[PDB]
């Protein structure tokens, strides 16, 4: 019927005078251009359609040839950064606008999706589809008493755009536009599809990645409970950004991170720096490494809810990256920690995983775990206990790690085990 | 306290999605 036209059939259908054969060309193109198999999208661009496209989505009187021109310029625009281009220069952006106010929901949803990918290109895109008037459209789409009366396949489609306006940095959004989405963000995080959830947790993950003034504007909104509910979802779609708005959060201020405290977070990172998925292990680790980089109480929290224990385990076993972010745990908790929280760590068997974590290639992690070895002889120190210390890294193969290290490459690994076996080794 | 760089990857997932047949 509309299936498997040629391009030169789809132009000469275009190009005839006849809306119907208007119609017919264009959701051939639509076809051509929704199948998986290498989409002829730039055989579509070359021959000229886009303009042609966008100018069927101003035909309020023929809106199925508003849809079909809809559907395939947001295939268009899901390709690379040049063919979303080309879709921004035939003038799209207002042309969806406009639409999103149409009266048939498959075509405002349509023109919600498009918006989607064009913001989603980076930021320049994004800040345009933004300067166009896109959010309060958008938001006005969402201004019902009950989220659930929406279609659940719109109501995505519109979360995950919205997600897209909060996405990318360099620079971050304009901040009266993260202003003017958040309330509506915060209802969304509390929706019950897991999709909604999902993305509406990647948009505060997205909004929270940056300067400690763009986390005061999420934390002032009081989401951060409901973060660590989700934080303690059985959908790993969901546990991932909630995990990285919480990470993100606490590598603010120190009162921010209390708040994440506050809130419980810390019962659930048993499982997080267990978890059978990589990644979830690194990240929670990075997480724990910016609390432990805060206050002593705050150091005193997760000595309470049994974590030390868990970092040590990660620290002895885990993929390479966890382990580093573990080593920075260990750095920052002896950097800040009382010398009865490091006494704590030691107990907790830290030692003997940080020493073997010397034999590592990686020379950032080595000066890593230097500078918490010497952070614990010095903690040593103010109880004149140094020598069992020394005993202690003796006995697990340390100091031959050290000794070898003053052989090393790199300046502050040679200077750091030099000092080190001077002052402790000799 | 480390965050993520301003080249990091914010999300593994690409921002952009094709509406297939």
């Amino acid at each position: 019927g509309t299936v498997n036209w040629s391009v030169e059939d789809i132009v000469k259908g275009i190009n005839s005078n006849n809306l119907e054969s208007q119609l017919q060309a264009t959701q051939a193109a639509r076809k051509l251009l929704s199948r998986e198999k290498q989409p002829p999208i730039d055989n579509i661009i070359r021959a000229g359609l886009i303009p042609k496209f966008v100018s069927f989505l101003g035909k309020t009187d023929c809106s199925p040839i508003q849809f079909e021109s809809a559907w395939a310029l947001t295939n268009i625009a899901s390709g690379t950064s040049e063919q979303t281009k080309a879709v921004v220069d035939g003038g799209a952006i207002p042309a969806f606008i406009s639409l999103l106010a149409s009266p048939h929901a498959h075509i405002s949803e349509q023109a919600v999706w498009a918006l989607g990918n064009i913001a989603g290109d980076g930021s320049a895109f994004r800040d345009l589809v933004i300067k166009h008037g896109a959010i309060d459209p958008l938001l006005a789409l969402l201004a019902v008493p009950d989220l659930s009366t929406l279609a659940c396949g719109y109501l995505r489609n519109l979360t995950w755009t919205l997600s897209n306006l909060c996405r990318n940095k360099n620079p971050a959004p304009p901040l009266d536009a993260v202003e003017q989405i958040l309330p509506t963000l915060v209802r969304l995080l509390h929706h019950n599809d897991p999709e909604v959830l999902a993305d509406s947790c990647w948009a505060i993950s997205y909004l929270t990645d940056g300067p400690n003034e763009r986390i005061e504007m999420v934390v002032k909104k009081g989401v951060v409970p409901q973060l660590v509910k989700l934080l303690g979802a059985t959908e790993l779609p969901i546990v991932t950004p909630a995990l990285r708005a919480i990470g993100n959060i606490v590598t603010g201020t120190d009162e921010q991170t209390q708040k994440v405290i506050d809130a419980g977070a810390l019962a659930v990172f048993p499982s997080l720096l267990t978890n059978p998925k990589t990644n979830i292990q690194k990240e929670a680790t990075w997480t724990m490494s910016n609390i432990t980089a805060g206050r002593q109480d705050q150091i005193q929290q997760v000595v309470n809810h049994g974590l030390v224990p868990f970092l040590v385990g990660v620290l002895s076993k885990a993929d390479f990256k966890t382990q580093k972010e573990a080593a920075w745990a260990i750095t920052n908790y002896t950097s800040g920690g009382t010398v009865e929280q490091i006494v704590y760590l030691v107990h907790c068997g830290i030692i003997e995983p940080l020493m073997n974590l010397l034999s590592a290639k990686d020379t950032k992690i080595i000066q890593v775990i230097l500078d918490a070895i010497s952070n614990i002889f010095q903690a040593a120190e103010k109880l004149g206990e140094t020598e069992k210390l020394s005993i202690m890294i003796e006995e697990c193969g340390g100091l031959d790690k050290i000794e070898a290290l003053q052989r090393h490459e790199n300046e502050s690994v040679y200077k750091a085990s030099l000092n080190l076996i001077e002052k402790y080794f000799s | 306290k480390r965050k993520f760089p301003d080249s990091s990857t914010q999300n593994s997932t690409p921002p952009k999605k094709n509406k297939p047949a």
